[PDB]
């Protein structure tokens, strides 16, 4: 911890947080499937799409859990997986001063149970999973587009949508209204190749094919 | 082509399209329209002004960064014409009052102008040339306007031999000053025509398809040298016109009969107005004036454009001259205008 | 098990209708799998360990006001990364594009040797260090 | 004069001098009005009344796949054989050796850089002959950075 | 007019299904040429191709037989067909 | 310096100019061209030359932190002079 | 593998039934649309775009896919009904300002290089 520039480690942390995670994973076999611990001391539970409502359930109200705070319920997009989205929880306990992450998966054409039973935040972030990521929540109060315009065809965060979009608009004088075109531009935005061809991070090498 | 005006992209806003066009009278009715398709594609559009700027924004949002330029001209001066046209590989003249002005008569707008915008053009070395005459122009119409008209669509046609000319009928949209001077008769109670208008047929065109005749007329090589007539799919007559025009606005028609030497009076009477006539004698003759049938001239089909009914943008131009009871009525309410069977 | 209550869809795979994109940019796209080549101006091998998909290039023209590179393809700047060839053809296949898989370009072993350079009776010896 | 388009500006086939086929891509399209090649002829054939049975790429390599399937396997060399029977074939005719030497169309560097319409364009190339015909006096240029 | 213009026999290196076309061509083969000296008789090959005949004839026309699983003595008498009836 | 062209149109220090068939020069009509009228081209080279007294010479710009970066010129060549490749200065050796 | 949680409907027979009766609430709506946003076109109009649209994935055969399209098309009619969209927004289904692009080999040769 007396290097100046290098963050110092908080092995107490790391401990507590094993601890805990393997005794989430003893609770609920049934839906946990990987729980890790990274370097600087976030916990993450892994699970089965089918658990989030009994996992976030137990979360919420087992009393050495208390995690009575959604901080947030984002989804990543990874078009190289077969269920190309994970979604990820974000828990917040003020009791014991913790946070925990739960992450599941889906794909296009499967939902997820909304979790607006455990966590009435989670409400509007769902909405904006569907409208940005195109992910299902069954038994939502009400499922709509959050952000983008009405009518706005995709689901502009998923990897292989075009950071431009398809459509553009302006003030049509002939109709006196507001018409959408296909997209031009007058200057394309221009797709640099920084990727470095020099390995920077040995400890995360890949295992070789 | 120079490397310039070779046309790229897919025919959107910021593509280019080609043309180089400078635009004469782009400030008023088919201006705005043929401003705006222009621009829809990646035109260069040159925009001579004679009005005060703040009168052109309206064609700010119509065309990409630079593609339209704005020049300040007189009609007198042919300096200020060549300097909008030396550049330009199109020269579309739409300059025209319907009312005559201490300054600008009806000789000076319809002949006097267009010719000098003719001769310039020639000289300077433009390859297509555009002009707007009236499909009701002739040396023997008793209204000044159509004189003129007549007059000078043969001068341009000997300054300019390749010219194409246009010759529409009258033409309806939501600045049109045709169905909109209709719904205006409403404020003098009823409605003063002459023999009932049951003399006079009309084949009025919608402004749109005179746009896209004149867009096609550019881009089209065979339609140089030609004159057209852009008319209306059907013929009315003025009564059962004027009739329609009140059924879709909603309001009480109550057309009464006025002799032609009365309402010529009224003519003169409005005609003192320092401003915009509300109306003038040319516009009494013009619109008590049967549209002419000029089979020989080719028309918009051969341009390759489908006339609209005026039944489909009637609506369009007359749902503001309703009242709030009948501002929602749809487009099927009110009875079609019978059409003369030609 | 998982006792959500399934049901059996044996059809394969095809999003097209609910993804958003324009009939134009599916029908006539071409998409190119492939493991990135090595930029010979380097020796680093790190680029070339993951596959992509890249859309065939489209008009570019030039901008009249400035010169600058205007385009009409939404879709020219896309790249997708994926982790084997298996990956990336199912993911052009649910989407309806039609793709050109290019296998991987793997550099052969070679056989180096330092002694070599001063061979006695072979051409491997060199004139210079 | 119909503009085509330089390899640079077309995805097209060609097959080496092994025989492996192999394909383009299009980096840059081609300039001014210029267009793709094949898309000329099927642009022509049309017009005389002599319509084509392709209009897309994929279709005019399914009739290349037709007329030789080996010219859609790309980057696969296709062995050929028969070699016996081809010799049999040759030996009938019995044609007369000339006696004039095996000079090659190139014999030194200043032949190889200007060959083809591409070449011949290229003002590098042009600098290049230059160089290895005049020495270095008169191609050298001052450089900095 | 309306005569044969060309011949195609498309045929695998080492399939089963061609053994018979490989035959056909190693041993009947050169007479066929010596009979047809200005005839043009391609013979391309590819691997995994189902084996086929693809005759060309005046302004454009084509015919396509298969050749799967024939024999050698097969191979003959569709050729012969394609040599002596021109469409 | 700058030069104009037969249609009077000013060539910018990149030799850029409209070509005299090129619609583009509308843009100009009642405006203007601007042009930068100090040529880096011509005022590089109305600069003396620097002797010195050995092989190898640095410059920096000028002005220290303020210049660009230090670079070292050799001037073994006496058919020539150094340039620093930053900011076009140029040394010569003395005949040492 | 081909074992997958449905989203509403067991078969292809449950996910038409809700086409049909998202086409009837739509079918419905048009009248309303028209009156409501001051739209010049007519009813008649509206119900041919409607049943265009609803042409565009008569292909389909996923009824995962197919209750998505729904509930996709559910949410549009409740934009259009309590009028969360515009006038602009209902217009932009019938693209009025896009120029008819050419469809044949030779017309599209003529403009640019687009397959
Ligand atoms: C005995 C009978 C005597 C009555 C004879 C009636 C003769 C017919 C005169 C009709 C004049 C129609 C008219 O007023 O239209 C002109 C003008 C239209 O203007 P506006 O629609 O607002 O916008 C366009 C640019 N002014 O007008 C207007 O600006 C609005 C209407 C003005 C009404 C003045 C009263
Ligand atoms: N129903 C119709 O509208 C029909 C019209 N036409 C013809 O179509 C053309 C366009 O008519 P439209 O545009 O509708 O009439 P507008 O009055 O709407 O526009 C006419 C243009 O003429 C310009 N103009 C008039 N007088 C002068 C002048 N003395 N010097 C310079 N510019 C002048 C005006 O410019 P500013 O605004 O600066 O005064 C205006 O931009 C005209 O030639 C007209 O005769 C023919 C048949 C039917
Ligand atoms: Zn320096």
């Amino acid at each position: 911890d007396t290097r100046p520039t290098v963050r110092p480690r908080n092995d107490v942390a790391h401990k507590q947080l094993s601890a805990f995670g393997e005794y989430v994973a003893e609770i609920l076999p049934k839906y946990v499937q990987q729980v890790q611990v990274s370097c600087f001391n976030e916990l993450e539970i892994c699970i089965h799409p089918d658990g989030v409502i009994p996992v976030l359930t137990f979360l919420r109200d087992h009393s050495n859990a208390q995690f009575k705070s959604l901080a947030d319920l984002t989804a990543v997009d990874i078009p190289t997986r077969q269920n190309r989205f994970e979604i990820v929880y974000n828990l917040l306990s003020l009791r014991f001063n913790s946070r925990i992450r739960v992450k599941t998966y889906t794909d296009e054409l499967t939902p997820i149970e909304s979790s607006v039973p455990v966590y009435k935040a989670a409400n509007w972030y769902e909405r904006e999973i569907w409208d940005m990521f195109g992910v299902f929540f069954a038994n939502h109060p009400d499922l709509r587009r959050i952000l983008t315009d009405y009518g706005f065809e995709g689901h502009p965060f998923r990897k292989d949508f075009p950071l431009s979009g398809y459509v553009e608009l302006r003030y049509d004088d002939e109709v006196k209204r507001v018409v959408a075109e296909p997209v031009e531009l007058a200057q394309e935005f221009r797709k640099f190749d920084l990727n470095s061809p020099w390995e920077a991070f040995p400890a995360y090498r890949q295992p070789p094919e | 082509l120079h490397h310039a005006v070779i046309p790229h992209g897919k025919g959107g806003r910021s593509s280019v399209s080609g043309i180089v066009a400078t635009v004469f009278g782009a400030t008023g009715f088919l201006g705005r329209y043929v401003v705006n398709h222009l621009g829809r594609m990646g035109s260069q559009v040159i925009v001579p002004h004679r009005c005060e700027p703040y009168d052109t924004m309206h064609l700010r949002p119509m065309g990409d960064l630079g593609q339209i330029i704005f020049m300040d001209w007189n009609g007198r001066d042919k300096d200020s014409i060549r300097r909008a046209v030396e550049h330009s590989s199109v020269v579309i003249n739409l300059v025209g009052r319907e009312w005559e002005t201490q300054n600008f008569d009806f000789e000076d707008v319809f002949v006097k102008i267009p010719q000098a915008i003719a001769q310039v053009s020639k000289e300077a070395g433009v390859e297509k040339f555009i002009h707007i005459s009236h499909l009701n122009a002739d040396i023997k119409s008793s209204s000044k306007y159509l004189r003129s008209k007549a007059v000078g669509e043969k001068e341009v046609r000997e300054t300019f031999p390749e010219a194409t000319i246009i010759k529409p009928a009258e033409i309806f949209g939501r600045e049109d000053r045709f169905l909109n001077y209709f719904a205006n008769i409403r404020w003098f109670g009823g409605v003063p025509l002459i023999s009932l208008g049951k003399k006079t047929v009309k084949q009025p065109v919608y402004i749109v398809d005179v746009t896209k005749g004149i867009i096609n007329a550019i881009k089209d090589p065979d339609a140089r040298g030609k004159t057209f007539a852009f008319v209306g799919p059907s013929r009315y007559l003025l009564f059962d016109l004027v009739q329609y025009v009140f059924a879709v606005a909603h309001r009480p028609f109550l057309p009464y009969p006025l002799p032609h030497f009365a309402y010529r009076w009224i003519g003169r009477l409005f005609e003192i107005s320092p401003f915009e006539p509300w109306t003038t004698r040319d516009k009494v003759e013009r619109i008590h004036t049967t549209d002419k049938i000029l089979p020989h001239l080719p028309g918009l089909e051969d341009l390759g454009v489908e006339a609209t009914p005026l039944e489909l943008k009637a609506i369009e131009v007359l749902r503001r001259h309703r009242t709030y009871r009948w501002l929602s009525s749809e487009i099927e309410d009110v009875q079609p205008a019978k059409t003369i069977p030609t | 098990t998982r006792d959500t209550q399934l049901i059996t869809v044996d059809e394969k795979l095809d999003i097209t209708t609910i993804t958003g994109v324009p009939e134009e940019h599916i029908k006539t796209r071409k998409a190119r799998i492939f493991v990135p080549a090595r930029n010979n101006m380097q020796s680093g091998v790190n680029n070339t360990k993951k596959w992509k998909m890249e859309f065939d290039t489209r008009e570019r023209w030039e901008n009249p006001l400035m010169g600058w590179a205007s385009t009409a393809d939404p879709l020219s700047n896309l790249v997708l990364t994926f982790s084997t060839k298996e990956d990336a053809v199912a993911f052009a296949e649910k989407n309806g594009w039609s793709y050109d898989v290019e296998e991987r370009k793997v550099p052969k072993p070679k056989s180096k040797s330092y002694g070599a350079n001063f061979s006695w009776n072979k051409r491997t010896r060199v004139s210079t260090k | 004069i119909l503009p085509g388009a330089a390899y640079t500006e077309k995805s097209a086939t060609y097959v080496n001098t092994e025989g492996r086929a192999q394909q383009t891509k299009v980096a840059v399209t081609p300039p001014g009005l210029a267009r793709e090649d094949w898309k000329i002829i099927r642009a022509l054939s049309e017009i005389a009344g002599m319509t084509l049975p392709y209009d897309t790429l994929d279709q005019v390599r399914n009739r290349l796949e037709e007329v030789s399937p080996n010219l859609v396997r790309y980057d696969d060399v296709e062995g050929a054989n028969y070699f016996q029977q081809a010799s049999e074939l040759s030996k009938l005719v019995n044609q007369q050796l000339l006696a004039d030497p095996l000079v090659p169309p190139q014999l030194t560097i200043k032949d190889f850089y200007m060959t083809d319409s591409i070449s011949r364009a290229s003002q590098t190339m042009a600098k290049c002959v230059k160089a290895v015909t005049e020495g270095a006096h008169a191609v050298e240029e001052p450089s900095i950075c | 007019k309306l005569g044969l213009r060309e011949i195609r026999i498309h045929l695998c290196q080492r399939s089963p299904g061609s053994q018979g076309v490989r035959d056909f061509i190693e041993k009947r083969y050169v007479e066929l040429k010596k009979a047809n000296p200005d005839l043009p008789i391609l013979i391309r090959e590819c691997s995994d191709v189902q084996p086929k005949l693809w005759a060309r004839y005046a302004f454009g026309q084509e015919k396509n037989v298969s050749l799967n699983n024939f024999s050698a003595d097969q191979v003959t008498r569709a050729l012969e067909n394609v040599l002596s009836s021109k469409a | 310096g700058v030069r104009t062209s037969p249609t009077g149109e000013k060539v910018t220090h990149t030799g850029q100019v409209y070509d005299d068939g090129d619609y583009r020069k509308v843009r100009f009509v009642g405006r203007q061209k601007e042009v930068n009228e100090n040529f880096a081209i011509d005022l590089i080279a109305e600069q003396p030359v620097s002797q010195v007294g050995s092989r190898v010479i640095s410059c920096d710009g000028g002005g220290g932190a303020l210049g660009h970066p230090r670079v070292y010129i050799n001037l073994d060549k006496e058919t020539k002079t150094g340039t620093c490749g930053y900011c076009g200065l140029q040394f010569r050796q003395q005949h040492h | 593998s081909t074992s997958v949680k449905p989203i509403f409907s067991r078969d292809m027979n449950e996910a038409k039934r809700r086409v049909r009766e998202l086409y009837r609430a739509w079918y419905r709506e048009v009248p309303n649309t028209v009156h409501l946003f001051q739209l010049d076109i007519s009813v008649k109009q509206g119900r041919d775009k409607v049943r265009e649209m609803f042409k565009k994935n008569a292909h389909i055969t996923d009824p995962r896919v197919v209750d998505l399209l729904v509930i996709k098309g559910k949410m549009e009619l409740e934009e259009t009904i309590k009028v969360w969209k515009q006038r602009t927004h209902v217009m932009r289904f019938f693209h009025e300002t896009e120029a008819p692009r050419p469809k044949d080999f030779l017309s599209k040769f003529y403009v640019g290089h687009d397959p």
